């Protein structure tokens, strides 16, 4: 426990500014980020126009 | 160096007695070896002394100068020993020098981090912290407590009382860590926020600035002893 | 409401302490009477100064009420020992989160 | 203003660049002949020569 | 000879460069915080090498 | 070298400290523009929806007259493509930190350098470059 | 870098041999000492040229 | 002192590469991996990172640790396997790195 | 062994700090309102409000503070009878005479200091009517009375930490 | 000013309140911790409390009331758990 | 240190050279620390340099890009003001057609 | 061992001295297995832990070699072989799983 | 954390900051004292460090050269030479500040620790161009109509054998290339397989890479 | 020079002692290791100023000669024994170099980008391959708090 | 790492070039981009932020910036 | 940089040379007496942010150098003049001059070398608003300022 470390894991954005909405975003667990971090630098095969209808046929977590 | 027993006497828990002992000992012991080797040093120079008169004719004349320069040699050799074992010595914490007294790093940090993380809580503890702590009886067991909510005893809403419930017990948030409980202290302490003094809302964690072993400052202990790797 | 002290312990610390008041008496009484009757006695044979002879009373009369206050003050210690030591570990169970 | 020290209009880290034109305080200045410094050396020189008269006074009697 | 300027004559005229000249730097620089520093003489002189 | 070669360590020289005047909050809307993935690289600039408003539009960013549009990878004329509403919505949590962000250049931009600072010619001494 | 090794010992050799004895001066004492001389600077050059970097240098 | 040196190059240099001479269907590219293993992870040559203070400056070593690790990049490097950790700070004094394993990215080292 | 000279010792014996939860165990309601209010209000005035502490602390003044400073400076001025108390006139000792005036006066203004305590503490803190006072406006609880202690003796620790080294301290 | 001496400030917080001067002269209340020396000041206390109550009879000054229990502990502990091994 | 730690210091003598040189060792010892001090003092300044150096140049690597883009966004950021100025001014003109000119 | 937590071998651990037994001797499946054996320290014992573990043992090969998106999520066998060499995306995916799974305590 | 949808994006939030009251993120701030004097050098440092071009009058446009010697720069500027229009540092002007790292590695079909002992390359760009002349001649006609080669770019497919001739030509150089290529186009010309006359292994030692149930030897495990 | 750059990194004068520019890591590594090395020989010279001043002042024939009725030498350890300075030497020369050239070599499959050097007659021939063009386009961003963008 | 010193220049030429793409940008993104033929350099409008810094004073001034948008709205007329 | 020192070392002695005013030499006392109670009788190691710590320490040992090491040598340059002059007059080596005129001088020079960079090390204290130690400097200089009627930084 004294020695476990993150690593550089899942470094997601920590806001310490306190009128930061992201911040009460990222307090709820139901919250969904844009894209993994384990795949935020993977490369995209999918078709432009695809990730466009993708991309517009988009929901809100909240 | 502190009979442990009596630092457990006033506030200290039994790891933050041991950490206590631990400074005053090294302390202690550092002043006891620097004046015990004195000790020894007149039993054996006396006759150097006597024989140093030739260049210092006083000496042979007023006898209190023998004195005089047997408590100086006490007092050097105490002060060698401070140095030794209170003074600075900053050092690089590795793992093969650690240990070994080259340098005083684990007192000299611990020190630090004691003179630079302790402050007064500046407020007195509120009634629902004491009512919260008062309500903390043997709460903290290995076993969790079913807390069960009875409307005619616990009143609210069942998911309600079982949330709060969650947040005093089962969460572990502080007193200290309540939103009402902070509001509250803002609402009390405005006399201390007249003059601008901040306010401690959780009390000075000995377990959190002071370390034995070290591990805290995450110092690596010594290569030869340790079976333990740091970091 | 706040935390209250061991009803056992409570009891044993208030006799402690009401032995310890009247001791605490009796061996003033003592060590004055004890001051008085050794600068007698060193008034009557013994050849020496008058600051020795004083310095003689008042450390026998000292040594003569820490005598009689022996047992009292050593029970007093003790039961404060137990005492101070339970209602800390009590108390930091309880404060600790 | 005489007493500005800022002879060449320089940053401490010498941003300008050579030849460094004089500041208009520096317009002024005259090097070691300015009125505090003359008074200085007139003050050195009058304690000594104050200090050497009453020495020789004391031997002239 | 032997002992003397063999351990001096360099330091003591890095100091006196230092000092009167510091270190031949140009003088139309930026800022310290991001400008390359220009260190004294280090290659001793009254060294053979 | 050895155990002992320079003989001196110089533990007094500490890190550089930064100077710059909102570097904090420029820092803060840059991490949340990159939590954000917005495809965009013109989002980076505080400024971003006043420069290219096409971006908001059409994504629209220059004109290709002369020059063909022959694109071949997705990652390919991504200043051509408009912002996508779920990159919008990821968008929207940022925005308290662009404004605050833009007050605080704002504010930088207000101030001016009057015959007030004495100490214009001790200022890198000031600033933290006594090193 | 090894082969110096032999090289101290002939120096020292040399420095040794020269004193404690019967100094009679003639003009081969003196280009002797120039040798020497000499032979020291040479064997620093080459020691220094050993390094791998200052080589490449 | 000097044959032992020469040993070790006799036994891990000269005598693997004269084992595998032509193109083999088995395991050509594992025989190649071992015996090139077996001569690139000579110790004279990985063994300094370890005591890398010594002849790194306090602000040197974070300079050079960037490029150190960045250095070992791809993974396809038996002999960097031998190298010692360049995720360490300073020994003396580490003016960057609070924590070791405290990173803003899986391959950058702030 | 001798850390009684090797350790700070003067500020254990005064000041009310000889009180700990023991003594709470006997004392009663009020009294254990006044006993922690004086024991907290000396030890860490922190914890109190300003205004508070001043007047608090005039009143620890006006009592003992003051007052066992000037009965300890009595006994000193006492002690000092004599300052050429072996003096000749072939010879004055400067050094003896020096040094034995400096070892009776410490000890005489610290035994003034002490009886000075020991006699008024007990009146000052049972019969004070700001203090009574005080003790009504706080009400410290046993938990407050803990977290002091354990304040007290962080500040104790301190107090020889901070001047560990008072001849030379570059701090590396 | 009493207030400047009320003050929480951190380098006040960590100011080395004690010169080099009070080694020496405040080293004589280490005396404490012999049983003897503790008995002799408890006697010289009594004996001033005695003379005090016999000077409180006259008016404006109160003598040690006997039914004073925050007194009587007081007196019973003030060198009740005295340690020169504690800080 | 020399030839106390031997137990027969001719034989330590011999089994080195056979040769003396021991008071030469002492005045030379004594001679070559009080001479060693002075280039400490110079590698401790030029030392202190080259570390200043190593700091600088790991700044400018970590804060240079950071400072050039803060720059272009304090412009960017100027420019946007003088824009919306100029749009109140364009807005006016809307309502003003021919009036403001 | 750049890309370790240990500064020697022998302070890797057994986790990582298992690593050892993991490949042969001739392969970097032991570096692999060493970094992935860090980076489960202190999450073995958990399962979110383990989770997380994964994930970041899949950010880490993500980062080491570019591949596309959700290939390492296509491995047809997470078992390795001995002779598996650092050659390929899911071939350091699956040392990091090894190593993640090797990490005891 | 009042509203259930708070952080949704609104609806049609144009994301404009007309006339708005800094005021309020004043709290959110803090500036330094000698903010005039930084702000100052920042935009002196900002117009000495990237602006690498000239604003020649004549054009009344900004110029650049490419980089030369300093002197060259000094004693030789009246004969400036090869000057261009100002492209700028993006189409759209974006800001390219920012520190360069390294790029995942591509996979590589050739380990390069195969013969990583050798500080040249030979037998390394070698084996890598048998590789991918065998890989060649599998897939050399089909090219024109198989491959990226093929006239429908719609359907263009990368060649087989691109990440080896890739990895070839970064293992050598310009006349190893030359060499091996004619080399190729002679054994291209011959269509004469390596296999077609094999008989090295017939005279090899035995291995345990070589048993004979080659999958039997692999023993997975996880 | 680009502009105001001033890109001109030797910029070394006439008669120069030292190196020409000490912008280079490896320049100022040299450095260093020579200054180190010139500092801890104290001693060693020590022992010439004192053998010099005894020869040349009681060693000369008019001056304190001796005798020596040595028939052999008899030494057993000598060699040995002085060899630590040519060992410590060579230690400090080979540690120095290790920490240098581990920063330099072995490091080529790691590479950003990658350029061809043929010399020939008179000339030099730079190459840049195709594709390190898309290398160039490729190059991660370190924006923000230290965070990493590939474009 | 070595960078000069040379202050803003304010040189007339350049000035007009820069006042020439500051007035192009300010026409078009006042129409939020919505214009026939993008004309604007924003990276060059940037220059005219620091290679006429006077000049932006008169961009600083209202009534200076009302007077040279009725100037602008002329020209274009 | 080294010029940059350079320069601000002759200004400092320019301005010394020059005067003190009035407003100015209450300014420099206010200074004085904030460094020698945050800086130089404040150990920088109790400081709780490390990177004030380590700006504490910068100041610090400039203070050590420029001031306490510099008046040390102008004490210990009289005292060897005076003991020099005593040894002369009793023709014998005398011990009390050495020690009595090293500290008269470092008490006297103490002050003027305190009086001449008081600025500078003011300059060592602009840590900024994020620590303890720089909010302190921040309200001390902007008493300062008040009192002078100019903008420092
Ligand atoms: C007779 C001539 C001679 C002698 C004796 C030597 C002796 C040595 N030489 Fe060399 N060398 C050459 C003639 C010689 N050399 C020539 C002609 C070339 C160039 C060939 C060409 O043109 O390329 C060359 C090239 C050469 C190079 C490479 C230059 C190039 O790249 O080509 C190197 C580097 O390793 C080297 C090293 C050495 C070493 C380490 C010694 C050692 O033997 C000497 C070191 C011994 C000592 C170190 C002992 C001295 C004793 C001391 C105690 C010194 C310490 C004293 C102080 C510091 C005061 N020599």
């Amino acid at each position: 426990a004294l020695n476990k470390r993150n690593w550089g894991y899942n470094a997601h954005y920590k806001p310490e500014l306190e009128r930061s909405m992201k911040k009460v975003l990222y307090a709820d667990p139901n919250y969904k980020f844009p894209i993994e971090w384990p795949e935020r630098y993977m490369a995209e095969t999918k078709t432009l126009e695809q990730v466009m209808d993708e991309e517009e046929n988009w929901e809100y977590y909240k | 160096a502190a009979r442990v027993r009596t630092l457990i006497a006033a506030g200290f828990s039994k790891e933050e007695a041991e950490q206590v002992a631990w400074l005053q000992n090294h302390q202690v012991n550092g002043k006891i070896l620097g004046l015990f080797t004195g000790g020894f040093a007149l039993y054996c120079c006396n006759n150097y002394f006597h024989y140093f008169e030739r260049y210092f004719p006083r000496l042979r004349y007023q006898p209190f100068t023998k004195f005089l320069a047997q408590a100086a040699t006490v007092y050097f050799f105490f002060k060698i020993g401070d140095y030794y074992f209170t003074s600075r010595r900053y050092g690089s914490n590795d793992a093969r020098m650690n240990g070994l007294m080259y340098s005083n790093t684990y007192y000299s940090t611990n020190k630090e981090a004691l003179i630079q993380n302790f402050e007064p809580l500046n407020r007195k503890f509120t009634e629902e912290e004491v009512e919260q702590f008062l309500r903390n009886e043997g709460r903290s067991q290995e076993e969790k407590r079913n807390w069960i909510y009875n409307p005619h005893i616990h009143g609210s809403t069942e998911g309600e009382w079982k949330a709060d419930i969650h947040e005093k017990f089962d969460s572990g948030k502080a007193p200290w860590e309540r939103e009402h409980v902070k509001a509250k202290i803002l609402e009390t302490n405005k006399a201390k926020i007249d003059a601008g003094e901040e306010i401690q809302l959780k009390p000075f964690k000995t377990l959190n600035h002071l370390d034995k072993t070290g591990l805290l400052h995450r110092l690596h202990p010594f290569i030869w002893t340790n079976n333990w790797t740091l970091l | 409401r706040d935390f209250e002290y061991n009803n056992q312990d409570v009891n044993q610390l208030n006799g402690a302490f009401i032995s310890l008041v009247e001791d605490e008496k009796i061996g003033f009484w003592v060590g004055v009477g004890g001051f008085a009757y050794s600068q007698f006695i060193m008034r009557k044979f013994v050849k020496s100064t008058n600051i020795f002879a004083s310095v003689t009373s008042l450390f026998a009369g000292a040594a003569l009420a820490n005598l009689y206050t022996h047992q009292s003050r050593a029970s007093y210690a003790r039961v404060a020992a137990r005492a101070n030591r339970n209602a800390s570990l009590a108390l930091n169970k309880l404060m600790e989160y | 203003d005489e007493r500005d020290c800022r002879h060449i209009d320089i940053c401490s880290d010498y941003k300008e660049d050579y030849p460094y034109k004089f500041t208009r305080s520096g317009v002024l200045q005259q090097p070691g002949q300015m009125y505090w410094d003359l008074n200085k050396s007139a003050s050195y020189y009058s304690l000594l020569g104050l200090g050497c008269s009453v020495f020789s006074a004391l031997l002239f009697l | 000879i032997v002992l003397t300027w063999g351990w001096s004559s360099f330091q003591i005229g890095g100091y006196n460069y230092e000092r009167f000249d510091d270190n031949g730097e140009r003088r139309n620089t930026l800022y310290w915080k991001l400008s390359p520093v220009e260190f004294p003489q280090s290659k001793l002189w009254n060294r053979p090498s | 070298m050895a155990l002992f070669f320079m003989a001196n360590t110089a533990i007094s020289v500490p890190s550089v400290l930064d100077t710059s005047p909102c570097m904090k909050q420029m820092l803060a809307y840059e991490d949340c523009v990159l939590d954000a993935n917005v495809p965009q690289q013109e989002v980076i600039h505080p400024q971003w929806p006043t420069i290219w408003p096409r971006l908001l539009t059409d994504g629209k960013l220059l004109e290709f007259d002369k020059v063909p549009f022959h694109p071949e990878n997705i990652y390919n004329y991504t200043y051509m493509r408009p912002l996508t509403k779920k990159n919008k919505q990821y968008l929207y949590e940022c925005e308290e930190e662009r404004f605050v962000f833009k007050a605080c250049l704002r504010k930088v931009i207000s101030l001016k350098k009057t015959d007030k600072h004495t100490s214009w010619d001790t200022a890198e001494v000031a600033n933290l470059q006594l090193t | 870098i090894m082969i110096s090794m032999p090289a101290t010992i002939k120096v020292v050799n040399w420095t040794l041999s020269l004193v404690n004895g019967a100094l009679k001066i003639d003009l081969p004492f003196l280009f002797s000492m120039s040798f020497l001389l000499l032979f020291l600077v040479a064997g620093f050059t080459g020691m220094w040229l050993s390094h791998v970097s200052l080589n490449v240098s | 002192v000097c044959g032992i040196y020469v040993i070790h190059v006799i036994y891990n240099y000269m005598i693997p590469y004269y084992w595998v001479s032509t193109p083999l269907k088995n395991d050509e590219f594992t025989r190649l991996r071992m015996k090139d293993y077996i001569a690139s992870t000579v110790l004279e040559e990985v063994y300094g990172i370890s005591y890398a203070e010594w002849g790194w400056l306090p602000h040197d070593f974070a300079y050079n640790r960037m490029r150190g690790l960045a250095g070992y990049m791809h993974p396809d490097d038996p002999r960097a396997m031998c190298t010692s950790t360049f995720h360490r700070k300073h020994k003396y004094i580490e003016h960057e790195v609070e924590k070791v394993g405290d990173y803003h990215h899986m391959t950058y080292p702030k | 062994v001798f850390e009684f000279l090797f350790y700070n010792q003067q500020h254990k014996t005064r000041n009310g700090y000889f009180i700990n939860h023991d003594n709470l165990m006997l004392a009663s309601l009020e009294e254990r309102k006044k006993l922690i209010f004086y024991f907290i209000a000396n030890q860490v005035p922190e914890k109190l409000d300003p205004v508070d502490r001043v007047k608090f602390n005039e009143e620890l003044s006006d009592n003992l503070s003051t007052k066992a400073r000037l009965i300890g400076s009595l006994t000193g001025l006492i002690g000092l009878v004599g300052f050429p108390y072996i003096s000749t006139r072939i010879y004055s000792r400067p050094v003896l005479n020096i040094g034995l005036s400096l070892l009776i006066c410490p000890f005489l203004y610290y035994v003034g200091n002490q009886l000075t305590y020991s006699v008024w503490e007990p009146k000052f803190i049972a019969n004070n009517n700001t203090v009574c006072e005080l003790s009504k406006k706080y009400n410290f609880t046993v938990f407050d009375f803990a977290q002091a202690k354990k304040e007290a003796h962080l500040k104790a620790l301190r107090t020889e930490l901070v001047s560990d080294n008072l001849l030379y301290s570059p701090g590396i | 000013d009493p207030f400047k001496k009320v003050e929480r400030d951190y380098h006040n917080e960590r100011s080395v309140h004690k010169h080099f001067a009070s080694y020496p002269l405040k080293f004589w209340w280490g005396l404490n911790k012999f049983e003897t020396i503790q008995g002799i000041h408890s006697i010289l206390g009594n004996a001033a409390d005695l003379v005090v109550s016999t000077l409180s009879f006259i008016p404006g000054v109160q003598g040690r009331n006997n039914a004073s229990y925050i007194e009587n502990s007081i007196r019973v502990t003030r060198f009740r758990g005295f340690d020169d091994k504690t800080q | 240190m020399g030839s106390v730690w031997f137990r027969n210091r001719y034989w330590w003598y011999r089994s080195l050279y056979d040769d003396y040189v021991a008071r030469e060792a002492k005045l030379a010892f004594g001679i070559a620390a009080f001479i060693w001090l002075p280039h400490y003092y110079w590698g401790i300044h030029l030392n202190r340099a080259f570390e200043v150096n190593f700091s600088h140049r790991n700044y400018a690597h970590e804060w240079g890009p950071r400072r050039n883009r803060l720059a272009h966004s304090l412009e960017f950021e100027q420019f946007d003001m003088i824009l919306e100025n100029w749009q109140d001014l364009e807005d006016e003109y809307a309502q003003r057609g021919d009036g403001m000119l | 061992m750049a890309q370790t937590a240990h500064q020697n071998r022998y302070q890797g651990g057994l986790c990582y001295a298992q690593c050892n037994e993991l490949f042969s001797f001739w392969n970097p499946s032991i570096q692999q297995c060493w970094k992935g054996c860090d980076f489960g320290v202190g999450r073995v014992n958990d399962p979110e832990g383990r989770i997380e573990a994964q994930q970041m043992c899949k950010r880490w090969a993500a980062e080491l070699y570019w591949t596309y998106k959700g290939e390492l999520d296509t491995i047809k066998d997470l078992r390795v072989h001995a002779d598996m060499y650092p050659t390929t995306p899911q071939n350091v995916y699956r040392a990091c799983l090894a190593g993640v799974r090797r990490q005891k305590f | 954390d009042l509203p259930a949808d708070y952080g949704k994006m609104p609806a049609g939030y144009n994301f404009l900051t007309r006339g708005k009251d800094w005021r309020e993120y004043d709290k959110d701030f803090i500036l330094r004292t000698d903010a005039v004097w930084e702000k100052f050098q920042l935009e002196h440092f900002f117009r000495n460090y990237m602006k690498c071009f000239f604003f020649d009058h004549g054009l009344k446009k900004y110029q650049m050269f490419e980089p030369e010697d300093m002197y060259t720069v000094v004693f030789e500027g009246w004969a400036l030479d090869d000057l261009i229009t100002f492209p700028g540092f993006t189409p759209t002007g974006r800001t390219n500040s920012y520190q360069i790292g390294l790029s995942p590695r591509q996979r590589t079909v050739v380990p390069t620790q195969t013969f990583y002992q050798m500080q040249d390359y030979y037998m390394l760009c070698g084996l890598r161009f048998e590789r991918w002349f065998r890989c060649d001649l599998v897939y050399h006609d089909q090219r024109h109509t198989k491959f990226d080669q093929v006239k429908n770019q719609k359907n263009y497919k990368t060649y087989p054998c691109y990440r080896e001739y890739y990895e070839a030509q970064y293992a050598c150089q310009d006349d190893m290339f030359d060499f091996l290529m004619e080399l190729a186009y002679a054994r291209r010309a011959a269509d004469n397989f390596e296999s077609d006359f094999a008989s090295h292994e017939l005279t090899t030692l035995p291995t345990f890479y070589d048993t004979p149930k080659a999958a039997e030897r692999k023993t997975y495990t996880y | 020079m680009w502009g105001n750059l001033w890109t001109e990194a030797s910029y070394q004068l006439n008669f120069n002692i030292g190196f020409s520019s000490l912008r280079s890591d490896v320049l100022i590594h040299l450095a260093q290791w020579q200054y180190w090395w010139w500092f801890w020989f104290a001693l060693i010279w020590s022992f010439y100023y004192f053998i010099i001043l005894k020869v040349a002042r009681f060693r000369v024939l008019k001056m304190r000669p001796k005798i020596s009725t040595s028939y052999r030498p008899h030494g057993k350890w000598g060699d040995f024994l002085a060899c630590i300075i040519p060992l410590i030497w060579c230690i400090n020369i080979l540690t120095n170099s290790n920490l240098i050239l581990r920063l330099i070599e072995w490091q080529n499959e790691s590479s950003l980008f990658t350029v061809r050097v043929r010399a020939r007659q008179w000339y030099w021939i730079y190459k840049f391959e195709l594709k390190n063009f898309t290398d160039i386009l490729s190059t991660p961003k370190n924006i923000g708090n230290n965070r990493w963008q590939i474009n | 790492m070595e960078v000069k010193y040379r202050g803003p220049s304010d040189d007339k030429l350049e000035c007009e070039f820069l006042e020439n793409n500051l007035l192009s940008c300010l026409r078009e993104k006042s129409v939020q981009d919505n214009v026939a033929k993008m004309t604007c350099r924003p990276e060059f409008l940037v220059w005219f932020f620091l290679e006429c810094p006077t000049k932006a004073a008169v961009y600083h001034d209202p009534k200076g910036l009302r007077n040279i948008f009725i100037q602008d709205k002329i020209k274009q007329k | 940089s080294c010029t940059t020192r350079r320069f601000i070392d002759e200004k400092e002695k320019l301005e010394y040379s020059r005067g003190y005013n009035q407003q100015e030499l209450e300014a420099s006392k206010l200074r004085k007496d904030f460094v020698k109670k945050y800086i130089v009788d404040f150990d920088t190691t109790l400081y709780k942010t490390q990177v004030e710590r380590d700006w504490a320490y910068i100041a610090k040992r400039e203070y050590r150098y420029e001031v306490q090491l510099k008046s040390i040598g102008y004490g210990g340059a009289l005292a060897n003049a005076v003991l020099l002059w005593r040894i002369y007059a009793n023709k014998k080596m005398v011990f009390w001059p050495i020690p009595i005129v090293g500290a008269l001088g470092y008490l006297y020079f103490q002050p003027v070398f305190f009086q001449k960079s008081n600025k500078r090390f003011f300059d060592m204290c602009n840590v900024g608003e994020e620590y303890y130690l720089g909010r302190e400097r921040n309200k001390i200089l902007r008493e300062c300022n008040k009192i002078l009627n100019v903008e420092d930084f």
